[PDB]
């Protein structure tokens, strides 16, 4: 039940750093 | 179904999180904040270009992939593009391949807003996610009839009273009721009881079609309602 | 301002109060896809309307969140004259909106008169 939950939230953190790396890559 | 396992629920809800993304951020585009105090302020659109830029990149790449698997497994991978919702995601994923082949090198003004607009119809697909979107269009293909009803009495309507309120208020010091089509504003704006006020007659033969013209409009949009409703 | 919200100290006079209470209770879920619905409905008609009037001499229009009001000016059908649309391809929208509006908040008013 939540540990479907919890592979929810760990998937989105990584598709911001990719976006914050070419921001630093400006 | 995404509750057939866990991890079509992780995918079902990662990619209902990135239409929300790239609606917010077509929003935030155009709204001016950060006071850029060497010149004029800038939308934070073009002021943070790369930013928007690559997270509308991400966003349709995401989509891209997401589409195409679900092409891959689709058993009739020709009726698969008739749906409703393949049509959807090529729309949606379109204007920005067409935007970077059309890019400020190959610009005009009068036609790239109109590839602007058509980024807003990716906020469709939350049909897959909420009922409501998906029994609204089934009860709009059930419905259809009587819409056309009430667009064609629409129509009758807002010429009868566009034409008699011109007629009437054609004569006067300042009419802005100047033409047949631009009384058409007026008509829809009183048959739908708005009012902004912008034209109002100013005769004695104006005001009586103005307020007929508000009750009857009243009345033409009541019929499909109960029928929209009920189904 | 939450000197005001003691006027809910009224439930236990009315029956009404807490009888339409008991009715959102049972309307929990119709009403979120009023806001689901009506909440996307703003987003696209602001949206058009903006591009639409963007361009225009006295373009009140800036933000999408500065159309956001003028949508849900004609969405629920106020009309109050600070905010109209000029060009005919505002004009059109606008209007097509004010209909949008009444069909979509139109959902639930009878489903909540009922319960």
């Amino acid at each position: 039940w939540k540990g479907i939950a919890i592979a929810l939230l760990v998937i989105l953190v990584i598709c911001s750093l990719i976006v914050t790396s070419v921001i630093l890559l400006t | 179904n995404p509750h057939t396992s866990t991890l079509a629920l992780v995918f079902y809800y990662v990619t209902g999180f990135f239409i929300a993304v790239s609606v917010i951020t077509n929003v935030v585009e155009t709204v001016p904040c950060g006071t850029v105090p060497g010149s004029k302020e800038l939308p934070c659109g073009e002021r943070y270009s790369v930013a928007f830029f690559c997270l509308d990149t991400a966003c349709v790449m995401i989509f891209t992939v997401e589409y195409l698997l679900r092409l891959f497994a689709a058993p009739s991978r020709y009726r698969f593009i008739r749906s409703v919702m393949s049509i959807i995601d090529v729309v949606a994923i379109m204007p920005y391949y067409i935007g970077l082949v059309m890019t400020n090198n190959e610009d005009v003004s009068g036609a790239f807003v109109t590839l602007r607009v058509f980024r807003v119809f990716r906020i469709f697909k939350f049909s897959r996610h909420s009922q409501g979107l998906r029994i609204l269009g089934y009860t709009l293909k059930s419905c259809a009839s009587e819409l056309g009803f009430l667009l064609f009495s629409l129509t009758m309507a807002i010429i009868i009273f566009a034409t008699v309120m011109f007629y009437a208020e054609k004569g006067s010091s300042a009419s802005k009721f100047t033409s047949i089509p631009a009384s058409f504003w007026y008509t829809i704006v009183t048959m739908t009881t708005l009012g902004y006020g912008d034209m109002v007659p100013k005769t004695i033969a104006g005001k009586i079609f103005g307020s007929i013209c508000s009750l009857s409009g009243v009345l033409v949009i009541a019929l499909p309602v109960p029928v929209i409703v009920s189904n």
